[PDB]
RNA sequence: AGGACCGAACCGACUAAUGAAAAAUUAGCGGAUGACUUGUGGCUGGGGGUGAAAGGCCAAUCAAACCGGGAGAUAGCU
RNA sequence: GCUCGCCGGAAGACCAAGGGUUCCUGUCCAACGUUAAUCGGGGCAGGGUGAGUCGACCCCUAAGGCGAGGCCGAAAGGCGUAGUCGAUGGGAAACAGGUUAAUAUUCCUGUACUUGGUGUUACUGCGAAGGGGGGACGGAGAAGGCUAUGUUGGCCGGGCGACGGUUGUCCCGGUUUAAGCGUGUAGGCUGGUUUUCCAGGCAAAUCCGGAAAAUCAAGGCUGAGGCGUGAUGACGAGGCACUACGGUGCUGAAGCAACAAAUGCCCUGCUUCCAGGAAAAGCCUCUAAGCAUCAGGUAACAUCAAAUCGUACCCCAAACCGACACGGUGGUCAGGUAGAGAAUACCAAGGCGCUUGAGAGAACUCGGGUGAAGGAACUAGGCAAAAUGGUGCCGUAACUUCGGGAGAAGGCACGCUGAUAUGUAGGUGAGGUCCCUCGCGGAUGGAGCUGAAAUCAGUCGAAGAUACCAGCUGGCUGCAACUGUUUAUUAAAAACACAGCACUGUGCAAACACGAAAGUGGACGUAUACGGUGUGACGCCUCCCGGUGCCGGAAGGUUAAUU
């Protein structure tokens, strides 16, 4: 049965990734609600 | 010409082609083409906004001259083509210079034919002069309401339109709807009808037919429930209400021009 | 042109396995561990001027680190380059 | 020629009996040049989308997704 | 190790995606492995991924994204021009053999190719953000030419049979060889060459386009395969020396022909259809500003250059998505016998026996087999089973929209052997002989090879479409015309859709829709068009305006802000 994650990197990159989290104000927020509590991997990157 | 499709299957059955056999077994002139990619009737929001666009076949866009300049130049009618983007059929024609373009193929026009855009241009098919050198009464397609604009009336299959009077600086036309309008009467006008005249006896035959066409399928609000259409619900087939748009607004007769700064060229409206 | 200081900093070791010394032995091509960084021209020219000796080609690849668990903590080994140095026929490298 | 026919792949899911399986099995079953199917990427966002329309689907969640907040909502009830 | 069994359009081989060391070696067996474990995808240590030509990067763009200015918006921000990103598409180049415990179009051996600079001598119009060409394109169908590949014969090597026969029309194995370079064929496309002029191609153009005129019927472009070379090489059945029983080193015969043949190639072709089928760069060409006897261009030749990152391993799975060593997952490869076949059966290459076994042979459950007589009496219901099942030929009703219905129904023939015919009809096609604008040419010729289908005669069996495979049929009737769609996971239908029909809106800055707006869709469409609503092929058809809506009217009554 094909279940709901079919992984591909690229398209997560682009997604949920660094850069387009930076790109918009609500992905900056988001960032930096990340680094306030201190979590060691901040974005989905590698 | 017409052609019932023999029924040697269901979908075919019901079938009725519009076969020119002169139009152009070839590939377009490729200079006037250019790339035409569908929306699926879908805005730069992203939103669906025209319901019921979608698929249908690849099609190139054919650069038709609808302002039609070459004031002077006489050209010859090379060929009439096939364009997918329009009702009516087109023609690629040659200026005496050396230019090509395509233009609306009119209704007694063919291969060979010579036409000439101009204020001494010869009043016949496939010519285009300025209404107030075109005869009053005469039929005339591809109209500019704007002087310099290019047509904007009267472009499809087999329409015309009939100048019914000329009254100093408007000229009155008699749109297909039955609409008349005044338009300025420096506005350029090609003679005579547009071509394809048989399309409408054309009969899709099939769903697929439509499907082929870039049209997806309609379903009916009364189908539907309550949250999606107003006229949805009720168990079993009910309709107690008065017909409307999915948006609530009456469907059946409710008029909804609202145009004021127009008004003023619409002669009589059509009825 | 690569400036000496450069070239010396790139050759960090020899690296001795079978295949290696295998290499070395039939190939004449010896089997460097060299900085990541480091281009195989670089390479190359840091080959001629330090060990002294003609160089014909270089292959480089690079090596990933390992994945370790030392105790019950988790810890991954550097990656590095390997860098194949063919030399030419008749060279002999101390 | 064909939204033509019989039929593997491929797509589906009408009948049947039966955790390995949070919807499968085996045996049969429908479509199989098309309104087909499929890979990759893209776009549409929550009273919003999309919907050949079943209130279907929108990450095992849908007559209004999920996450966090108002928040210790309120609870003549247990 | 020897048997046995299973897969073989896969349960084999190679990739992408995804994983990220799971690869290989040594070593250890607490835990992990549904048992044991000396084994392991487990623990620990070490090793392993080699590129100018494969892929990424790179150049080019699609959908789309971002977007200087800009337009718009309480703020946040939205849209979008110039631009700039974005592959799933376009763009230079490598093959064969050998090798590792583990990499290889990457190492080695041989033989290649590419596009850049730099320098040269030789020449002499070069030059783009611009012009033109090209790239550059659909579905279906039909062949014909081919090859991959296979079969048989020849050849070469080996064999003479654990049991009757087996020196022959006998048995086993092998019989392979690339890119490149040269040739430019089957075949496809197009008339060429020169001259003159011209409101066209944002300017110019010697280019393209258009007009004339002259002259020659062959000119060019494209093109699989074959042949030649590449190759006195490599590989080569197996023989022979050493042996850490893993292998290593030497050695090496023949290496042809015919027939069959793809869904692969010629073919981005041809024919045809309507639903009318990306873009941009590379590439070719034209000039402008320019520079002017300099640069730049093409010419060969020399030299330098091609960086960087990926390369192990799994990849229909025990390594990816499913909590598991548990269903899902795109591409490429496609041997034999039978067969229409990528179905099915048995096999090859190759890969596996599914990580608890041993007994026993109760009830009952699951999955199968057979069953006297009866044959739907079962049951809500013939549910399920049983049955039907192939090719050819004969034959086939009502009704019909004249296509259908129809595989209607129902029947007959079917193996093996011989003969017709030491193998036919056909297919293929070598020598020889002749022609020739000379070649991959044309004629004639028929050797050899391959080879159905039939008829007649015999013959065996209970049974010849013998297994696997493979329609049950007919009659009346409701609903929906039809193919489609639908409740992912209790509903596939009579529901939705549908072609068709009707009403209604909409004159283009269209109605309408998404947007505080800018704008965008509608549409680069224009009433033979677009939106909405209902109905739902086709046929025959299809009173009431009092109520509620809508449309039109505006004489009077009533009536807001305002005053």
């Amino acid at each position: 049965m094909k279940r709901t994650f079919q992984p591909s990197v690229l398209k997560r990159n682009r997604s949920h990734g660094f850069r387009a989290r930076m790109a918009t104000k609500n992905g900056r927020q988001v960032l930096a609600r990340r680094r306030a509590k201190g979590r060691a991997r901040l974005t989905v990157s590698k | 010409a017409v052609v019932k499709c023999k029924p040697t299957s269901p979908g075919r059955r019901h079938v009725v082609k519009v076969v020119n056999p002169e139009l152009h077994k070839g590939k377009p002139f490729a200079p006037l083409l250019e790339k035409n990619s569908k929306s699926g009737g879908r805005n730069n929001n992203g939103r669906i906004t025209t319901r019921h666009i979608g698929g249908g076949h690849k099609q190139a866009y054919r650069i038709v001259d609808f302002k039609r300049n070459k004031d002077g130049i006489p050209a010859v009618v090379e060929r009439l083509e096939y364009d997918p983007n329009r009702s009516a059929n087109i023609a690629l024609v040659l200026y005496k210079d050396g230019e090509r373009r395509y233009i609306l193929a009119p209704k007694g026009l063919k291969a060979g034919d010579q036409i000439q855009s101009g204020v001494d241009a010869a009043i016949k098919p496939g010519n285009t002069l300025p209404m107030r050198n075109i005869p009053v009464g005469s039929t005339v397609h591809n109209v500019e309401m704007k002087p310099g604009k290019g047509g904007q009336l009267a472009r499809s299959a087999g329409t015309y339109v009939q100048i019914v009077a000329r009254d100093g600086a408007y000229v009155t036309l008699r749109l297909r709807s039955g609409e008349m309008r005044k338009v300025e009467a420096d506005c350029r006008a090609t003679l005579g009808e547009v071509g394809n005249a048989e399309h409408m006896l054309r009969v899709l035959g099939k769903a697929g037919a439509a499907r082929w066409r870039g049209v997806r399928p309609t379903v009916r609000g009364t189908a539907m429930n309550p949250v999606d259409h107003p006229h949805g619900g009720g168990e079993g087939r009910n309709f107690g209400k008065h017909p409307v748009t999915p948006w609530g607004v009456q469907t059946k007769g409710k008029k909804t021009r609202s145009n004021k700064r127009t008004d003023k060229f619409i002669v009589r409206r059509r009825s | 042109m690569i400036r000496e200081e450069r070239l010396l900093k790139v050759l960090r070791a020899p690296h001795v396995s079978e295949k290696a010394s295998t290499a070395m032995e039939k190939s004449n091509t010896i089997v460097l561990k060299v900085a990541k960084d480091a281009t195989k021209a670089e390479i190359k020219a840091a080959v001629q001027k330090l060990f002294e000796v003609e160089v014909e080609v270089v292959n480089t690849l690079v090596v990933k680190g390992k994945v370790k668990r030392h105790g019950q903590r988790i810890g991954r080994r550097s990656d590095w380059k390997k860098a194949y140095v063919t030399l030419k026929e008749g060279q002999n490298l101390d």
